[PDB]
């Protein structure tokens, strides 16, 4: 299920999306995030993404809506894996993850990053391969 | 950190791809 440490972690994850700290994620904020991860959703796509997680229909995502979403195919996971595996070599390194997190406006110690890698890593080689990435999601 | 951040970014990416048009 769901620990207070995880709720804490999802609460800081939400802050990566909620750029202005006003407590909601707007279509504009989501667009910014998505472009920082190399994507280019239209205005209507961003509204679609918002409206799917927007439980109360108010046009923005609050933390309870975000947390709910987080409580919970081939191509989407592969597509996401390629966002992190910047050099295409099949392995997410700590430095590739560092880079992704810095693009999202998040300066992390080399230790924090290594724990993220460590938690996803299954075989212990210090990197995240595609099969390990698939498992993390599921 | 751990999987929650990693998963959060990953799940939003999934959203992108599951929601595209033409
Ligand atoms: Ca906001
Ligand atoms: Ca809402
Ligand atoms: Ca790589
Ligand atoms: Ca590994």
């Amino acid at each position: 299920q769901l620990t207070e440490e995880q709720i804490a972690e999802f609460k800081e994850a939400f802050s990566l999306f909620d750029k202005d700290g006003d407590g909601t994620i707007t279509t504009k904020e989501l667009g910014t995030v998505m472009r920082s991860l190399g994507q280019n959703p239209t205005e209507a796509e961003l509204q679609d993404m918002i409206n799917e997680v927007d439980a109360d229909g108010n046009g923005t995502i609050d933390f309870p809506e975000f947390l709910t979403m987080m409580a919970r195919s081939e191509e989407e996971i592969r597509e996401a894996f390629r966002v992190f595996d910047k050099d295409g070599n099949g392995y997410i390194s700590a430095a590739e993850l560092r880079h992704v997190m810095t693009n999202l406006g998040e300066k992390l110690t080399d230790e924090e990053v290594d724990e993220m890698i460590r938690e996803a890593d299954i075989d212990g080689d210090g990197q995240v391969n595609y099969e390990e990435f698939v498992q993390m999601m599921t | 950190k751990k999987k929650a951040t990693f998963r959060a970014i990953t799940s939003t990416l999934a959203s992108s791809f599951k929601r595209r048009r033409s």
